[PDB]
């Protein structure tokens, strides 16, 4: 089973005839690891949606990025400094 | 001044010691209706 992702030590009661979870998609949550048998879940990558504030471009070409619902750490010019907004 | 001639508007005019805006109907009404980061499901 292939994928990308974090894996985070868990606890979940896997009986021993399982091998992996599933979400509600019917996609894989928590896999048993096949040698250190440990269920850890498969957390997707960390995303975030990306708008771009801009004035017309006529005017200037100096922009401002919006990360969706993200704190401000997670978080190239535009991606730290001392002008960021909470 | 509340000399509304009678008139008790206390209960849909704001109240300063609610969420700094919002009276206590209104607040009624947004007590009956039902940021996420990527730690909080982690
Ligand atoms: C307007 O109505 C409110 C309540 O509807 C009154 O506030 C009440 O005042 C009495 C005192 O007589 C208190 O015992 C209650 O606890 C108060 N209730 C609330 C929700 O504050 C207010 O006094 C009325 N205004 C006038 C001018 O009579
Ligand atoms: C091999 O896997 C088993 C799990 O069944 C584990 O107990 C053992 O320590 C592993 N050995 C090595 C050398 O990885
Ligand atoms: C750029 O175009 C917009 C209309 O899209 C206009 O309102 C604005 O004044 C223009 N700026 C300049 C510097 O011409
Ligand atoms: C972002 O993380 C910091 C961690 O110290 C926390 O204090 C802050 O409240 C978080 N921001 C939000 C919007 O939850």
């Amino acid at each position: 089973l292939t994928g990308t992702g974090v894996l985070t030590e868990s606890n979940k009661k896997f009986l021993p005839f399982q091998q992996f979870g599933r979400d509600i998609a019917d996609t894989t949550d928590a896999v048993r690891d096949p040698q250190t048998l440990e269920i850890l879940d498969i957390t997707p990558c960390s995303f975030g949606g990306v708008s771009v504030i801009t004035p017309g471009t006529n005017t200037s070409n100096q922009v401002a990025v919006l990360y969706q619902d993200v704190n401000c750490t997670e978080v190239r010019v535009y991606s730290t400094g001392s002008n960021v907004f909470q | 001044i509340k000399d509304f001639g009678g008139f008790n508007f206390s209960q849909i005019l704001p109240d300063p010691s609610k969420p700094s805006k919002r009276s206590f109907i209104e607040d009624l009404l947004f007590n009956k209706v039902t940021i996420k980061q990527y730690g909080d499901c982690l």
